This record gives C-alpha cells, structure tokens and sequence, in this order.
C-alpha cells in the first residue's frame, strides 16, 4: 500500500492549490482517504476525509470552505484543493488512509510542503568549504558545503551522490529577507581526504538547479 | 469537537528508562484512540490502534492501554532511536482530532562540541560576498552559544545559526553558525574566530584562522 503525494508548491497569497495523493496496492473505493495539516513546529490537524465509493465527505469545521476533497476513481487518486491561501496555510499536508471504520490512520503519504508567499523563486549559490589552509595533524577532517540565497524550499544535498552518509550533518535551512541558507558538514578520516574525492551535490528543483562542487584543498 | 489533551508537552529520558505519555479525551471515545510516531523529516507512522493493539512491525517495548477518556502509551525501555514526536488521535466520531503531541528527547551524558571553522570559498569571494562558517558538532546538552570575533573585537551582525535535530544513534546535537560579511570587509581584517560557550567547559571552545 502506497500513498504517493505530489511535489512541493510555491503559491502566491490569494490563489488556490490542488495537491494529489495517488494510491496503489489496494482497491481505492474500499477505504476513506483523509488529509492532515502540520505547520512547522506544530501538531497534527485533521482537515477532512472522503469516501471514494460514495463521494461522501466529512470536514473539520476549521477547514469548511478552505479545503475541498475530490477523487478520480479511474486513476485511484485523491485530491485536495486549498483556496484563498495565506501564510497561515504554509504547511506540510499529509494524506492518510483510515482502516475501514476502525478510526485509525494506517497508511500515510510522505506529505506535500506548500509555501504561500509573494517572494520570488531564486537559485542558490553553492560553495565548497575546504579546511583552513595548511598542515592538519588530527585523525579526522571536516568539510562543508554552503548553499546560500535560494527560494523556495526545498533543496537536497548529498555527498558523493549519497554513498557518503555517515558523519554528515545537514543543517535546516534558515530564512532571512526572503532567502534561505543551508549548510552541511561531513567528517571523515584524514587518510580519506584529500586522497579520495569528495563532492557536494545540490539540487533546487524550483529553479532547475543541479550543481556538484568537489571539495578541493586550499 | 472532542479535545484530546496530551501530556507531557516534551520530556527528556535516558536510554533504558520507562517513558509514560497520556492522552485525555474531553468525552467518551471508547477504544478508538491511536498513537503515531513521527521521526524528524518523516510522516507519522501508526504505533498503537484501538487503544491497546500494537500495529504490525511495532516493537514490544511500546504498549498502549486505556478506555473511555484515559489513554496511555508506555515505552518500557526507551532506545536512542525512539526520539520522535508522538501523537495521539481519536477516530470515534467526526470531526477526527489529535492531541498536541509529545516531543521525546533522549537524555545522555554531556558531550563537548568539536568546532571547525571555514573561510569564505574563492568562488563566493569572486561573487562579492564572504561567509565564514563554523560547525559545532556532536554536543549535549542542546544549549549552546556562539560568539564571533574579528581581530579581537566581537561581531554581532550578519550571524545566522541553525541546529540539527537530535541524532538518532548518538543522541547529540550539532550547530552551524555563519557570519556573512562583504568581500571588502573580509579582505580588510585578518583574524576570524568563533567561540562556543557550552556547559562542558568553563572557558570558550574556540577556533580561528588568519586570512594572511
């Protein structure tokens, strides 16, 4: 059983956005599909559910007239339209299946991040952070990658294409003056680097950016 | 609107300790209460349904109990990987509702930050900017403060800090601090220093470099 949610959205205040939840691995008409909001640094808030077989809906009173749930039976897909959007609506939206009439959410989608903002999409600059110049004498070495001046979220960082994952710390993006900055550190043994190659790989899908910066010694 | 009141708001428990979470319904919801675990950057996942039924794949250490208005989740011996936000919900009657969540932190022995400092990349300098970055890695507790110094004088403006989520294996935190200057500012001064103040030392844990 999979609930596959559509990708992240940047939308301007006052507009609407329609997000999807494509289901598979079961008979779509046999279970109600629900939607749940989670703003950053908050609890879960139920929006509503729809029975795809009957079309019957139930809404939270706080989302009456803000959310509209539909289905497309032919593509086993559920949709939620959110209207008259404001920054209060900036959140991750999960779809989730209720197990029959037993009132528990057994399968969840990965969520869809909706950002509501007037700010303009901007590509990041990606900078390799090699250690301070000169002889290092420690058993380990730490490298970094700085991803500065982008909008909206998200970006994805790895290091060598995800094959280097232990010893990595990727710091949550911080927003300042309509632009995000994010950084990542990676710590390896000193016999690994610079003798073996290490790249930062950054993608920012919103601006069609895909950059690889190899970390070179100063 | 059935209100689910969840306690505590947050807690900090050592590996091996018994953890208790409660959820109080404002009216009778019989047994239609579930608990969800939400690790950082993930969706909620079902742990307990029907008040007391462990879902498939859920380890034995999680048990739910309760009925009518009182519900409890217990982790008999908490493990490092159990850090998460935990959520209760009722699906007795519409509208369906959730408690306010419990942020479970792992308590561990104090660990000092290991600090690394990074001068601006030649790439960024070519572009007219200059960011100096300091990583403060793998410390506990989370409380930490950073001070930037340029040629011995404190610099407060242009600093952006960010903390990771607690690590699921070693239960530490890490923090990034970035001082952003103009290129002209950066090429003017020589010594750049970040100073971390943390519980593990009565003196600042420092790192610096000379541009020249």
């Amino acid at each position: 059983v999979q609930l596959q949610q559509s990708g992240p959205e940047l939308v301007k205040p006052g507009t609407s956005v329609k997000i999807s939840c494509k289901t598979s691995g079961y008979t779509f008409t046999e279970y109600t599909i629900h939607w749940v909001k989670e703003a950053g640094g908050k609890s879960l808030a139920w929006i509503g559910g729809i029975d795809p077989n009957s079309g019957g809906t139930n809404y939270s009173p706080n989302f009456k007239g803000k959310a509209t749930l539909t289905v497309d039976k032919s593509s086993s897909t559920a949709y939620m339209d959110l209207r008259s959007l404001s920054s209060e609506d900036s959140a991750v939206y999960f779809c989730a299946r209720i197990y029959h009439y037993d009132g528990y959410f057994d399968v969840w989608g990965a969520g869809t991040a909706v950002t509501v903002s007037s700010a303009k999409t901007t590509a990041p600059s990606v900078y390799p952070l090699a250690p301070v110049c000169g002889d290092t004498t420690g058993s380990s070495v730490t490298l970094g990658c700085l991803v500065k001046g982008y909008f909206p979220e998200p970006v994805t960082l790895t290091w060598n294409s995800g094959s280097l994952s232990s010893g990595v710390h990727t710091f949550p993006a911080v927003l300042q003056s309509d632009l995000y900055t994010l950084s990542s550190s990676v710590t390896v043994t000193s016999s690994t680097w610079p003798s073996q190659s290490i790249t930062c790989n950054v993608a920012h899908p919103a601006s069609s950016t895909k950059v690889d910066k190899k970390i070179e010694p100063r | 609107n059935i209100v689910m009141t969840q306690s505590p708001k947050s807690m900090s428990m050592s590996v091996g300790e018994r953890v208790t979470l409660t959820c109080k319904a404002s009216e009778n919801v019989v047994t239609y209460v579930s608990w969800y675990q939400q690790k950082p950057e993930q969706s909620p996942k079902l742990l307990i349904y029907g008040a007391s039924n462990r879902y498939t794949g859920v380890p034995d250490r999680f048990t739910g109990s309760g009925s009518a208005t009182d519900f409890t989740l217990t982790i008999s011996s908490v493990q490092a990987e159990d850090l998460a936000d935990y959520h209760c919900g009722q699906g007795y009657s519409y509208p369906y509702t959730f408690g306010g969540g419990t942020k479970l932190e792992l308590k561990r022995a104090d660990a000092a930050p290991t600090v690394s400092i990074f001068p601006p990349s030649s790439e960024q300098l070519t572009s007219g900017g200059a960011s100096v970055v300091c990583f403060l890695n793998n410390f506990y507790p989370k409380d930490i403060n950073v001070k930037w110094k340029i040629d011995g004088s404190e610099r407060q403006n242009g600093v952006l800090n960010s903390w990771t989520d607690q690590d699921s294996k070693d239960s530490t935190y890490s923090m990034s601090s970035t001082l952003t200057l103009t290129k002209d500012e950066y090429e003017r001064h020589n010594s750049y220093t970040c100073e971390a103040t943390h519980k593990t030392s009565t003196s600042p844990i420092v790192k610096s470099f000379n541009r020249n």
